[PDB]
RNA sequence: GACCCUGUUGAGCUUGACUCUAGUUUGACAUUGUGAAAAGACAUAGGAGGUGUAGAAUAGGUGGGAGCUUCGGCGCCAGUGAAAUACCACUACUCCUAUUGUUUUUUUACUUAUUCAAUUGAAGACAUUGUCAGGUGGGGAGUUCCUUUAGUCCCUCGAAAUUUGAGGCUAGAGGAGAAAAGUUACCACA
């Protein structure tokens, strides 16, 4: 039975006993067993090859020279690479000390690229913790525009400014603030970008703490924070410009309050707002009813993200446009 | 409202619309409820009892969760007691207890009873809008089940429409009006605002 | 020798005052229009939907209600579900269509604005301009409250199918001034 299956899940994969009832309702049962083997299961490595300094060719040369088994990754990105075996550390290799390249996940990729982000732009990111969003936006507009950098964090701005400043970046600002008082700063960006802190139930594999640790009263503060961090997002993009701008919404956390419930709440409070097709190669569809609540139809062209069907962390991404 | 159109419409009830169907259900009627501009999402949210002397469905599925001094009583008026050791049976098995749930529709609960509720089929049974009224130190199970019953729950919830099931056509038409008269003005007065607040008012039969 | 200290130099760490403002910057509103072509939004009037899971199932939702009943199909029930199907009663979103319109943009031109040569030609509705509402301000002019913690779970703004979060209020403890200062079981030198 269902109540028989909670329990031995909770018991031999060690999770509390709120969050597995989440997560096993929004599978199929069969469904929901493979991805507990998944999401615990360590994740591949990845790499994003800097456009500025070097390419995906010669990059790949160079390591394989050095001793790194490497392999171009998916028909998906021009820009990856995945790497299998290495004699010499990754982060020992003199190209990365250039910037030749930069460690990431897949997950921090898709958002980039569900932007589309063109020279001479103003840009934006709320959270840039490790960098590598960031770093990945001004390798498409090839060194121009500029770019706000925000982490509410000092402790991870060391590594921000290190990473930037290594990577040969040159056009970023960033600045502690918190990301809800944003718009009252500046406003007026052309393609805003938000990684919003999340409840990281879509990668466990590096922080395990989520098994246990996330509450009843966990899951109302952290998506009512998203909310105000989002509606933070449309209030402070341009109605119009002369290269169109748009809004890309990025979590790292596979649960319903957390995604697909905010962006319904900010498509109902801002009705100029629209979501279209997000760019990204594949995904799944987002749920248009979950728990007797009905979202708006639009959802079907957010795409979400999953460890059994991809190697990647658990993700979703929404991209919006703004009217006026 | 207009006593005059009340009369109206129960006429037009009793008998024009038992004319045009020849109902062959329960025989009862149903008021609802619409109103504008009241967002349910904000505060001020209310859940008040309306206290009717008519008793307005006779066929009343009543229980009781009774402890010494009632088992006599409620043996000899048809009422099904069920001791400290059948609460017990009750709580060890969660989906016989929601199935006579959705059978009785009114618990009863005494005052020491009540305090041994809530150690784990409280929160299981408080999950279904299903507050058991506690009784008084009078301990008369007559005429206080009849005071107790009838008392119509007007509770907000997330949906802009609220109906309730009131009056049937075997009684004299004075003191159904009397009930809806008495309905509407406790929804008034529970309401944010007079009778600005409503914005429709449907008195039609169930059929 | 370790080890302690003094001075200089690096690595820091904590500061380096308040009010208007130069500068600089975001948003909004105007000169700044006239056509065409499109596109979009809402204004009404029609048409049709809907498959997370499980449930036999393309379950909006909601009020009741247990055969309303043409066949006893559908019912009842049973499951299965957050929500359950019969029956009547209500009204939501989306996508189209229409005209029963208000518009807003983009593109294309023109000059009917605006800016230069000139002192009639070009650019051209771009800039540019000004006013409000902001951000910053190591600069210019004067001038000599916040931090840590708890409660009112009281008031305001948010969020949640009824409980939270952020501000307000209250109370236990702290306080010659951009030229430069205090500190380190730290570094190099003497």
């Amino acid at each position: 039975y269902t109540n028989q299956l909670l329990k031995d899940i909770c018991a031999y994969y060690g999770y509390n006993e709120y969050l597995a009832e989440k997560l096993l309702n929004l599978f199929p049962p069969r469904e929901a067993f493979a991805f507990f083997e998944a999401n615990e299961t360590p994740r591949p490595v990845v790499i994003r090859t800097n456009t500025l300094r070097t390419h995906r060719r010669d990059l790949a040369q160079a390591l394989i020279n050095r001793g790194v088994t490497l392999e171009p990754v998916g028909k998906w990105s021009k820009v990856g690479l995945q790497v299998f075996d290495s004699k010499v550390p990754l982060g020992a290799t003199p190209e990365y000390l250039a910037g030749h390249y930069i460690l990431q996940a897949a997950s921090s990729f898709l958002p980039v690229m569900a932007l589309c982000p063109q020279e001479n732009e103003r840009c934006l990111d709320m959270a840039a913790a490790p960098g590598g969003k960031t770093t990945h936006m001004a390798a498409l507009m090839k060194n121009t525009g500029v770019i706000f950098a925000n982490d509410p964090s000092k402790s991870r701005a060391k590594g921000l400014i290190g990473n930037i400043h290594r990577l040969g970046v040159r056009n970023t600002i960033v600045c502690n603030y918190d990301a809800r008082e944003f718009p009252r700063v500046i406003g007026g960006f052309d393609r805003v970008l938000l990684d919003a802190p999340c409840s990281g139930t879509g990668v466990i594999c590096k922080d395990p703490s989520v098994k246990t640790n996330r509450d009843a009263k966990d899951f109302m503060q952290l998506p009512h924070t998203q909310k105000q961090l989002l509606l933070a997002a449309i209030d402070s993009c341009n109605h119009a410009s002369k290269t169109g701008g748009y809004i890309v919404y990025s979590t790292c956390s596979v649960c319903v309050e957390e995604n697909e419930e905010v962006v319904n709440y900010a498509l109902s409070r801002r009705p100029n707002v629209k979501l279209v097709e997000t760019g990204l190669p594949f995904g799944k569809e987002g749920f248009t009813s979950y728990m007797g609540k009905t979202f708006h139809p639009s959802l079907k062209l957010t795409r979400r993200f999953y460890p059994h069907l991809y190697n990647v962390d658990g993700f979703f991404v929404a991209k919006f446009k703004k009217i006026g | 409202i207009t006593v005059a159109g009340v009369r109206q419409n129960v006429a037009e009830l009793l008998d024009y619309s038992n004319n045009v169907k020849k109902r062959n259900f329960l025989e009862t009627v149903e008021l609802q409820i619409g109103l504008k501009n009241y967002d349910p999402q904000r505060d001020k949210r209310f859940s008040g009892t309306v206290k009717l002397p008519t008793v307005p469905r006779p066929n009343m599925s009543i229980c009781i969760l009774g402890d010494q001094h009632d088992i006599d009583r409620a043996k000899h008026g048809g009422i099904d007691a069920m001791s400290a050791d059948d609460l017990k049976k009750l709580n060890k098995n969660k989906k016989l207890i929601k199935k006579l749930a959705r059978k009785y529709d009114a618990f009863i609960a005494s005052e020491s009873l009540i305090k041994q509720i809530p150690r784990l089929l409280g929160p299981g049974l408080s999950k279904a809008g299903k507050f058991p009224t506690p009784v008084s130190h009078s301990d008369d199970l007559s005429a206080k089940v009849n005071e107790v019953k009838s008392t119509v729950k007007f509770q907000l919830k997330k949906v802009l429409c609220m109906g309730v099931a009131v009056g049937n056509v075997g009684m004299t038409q004075e003191q159904l009006v009397a009930n809806i008269m008495l309905a509407i003005n406790y929804l008034v007065s529970l309401l944010k605002k007079g009778w600005q607040n409503v914005g429709s008012l449907t008195i039609k039969a169930t059929m």
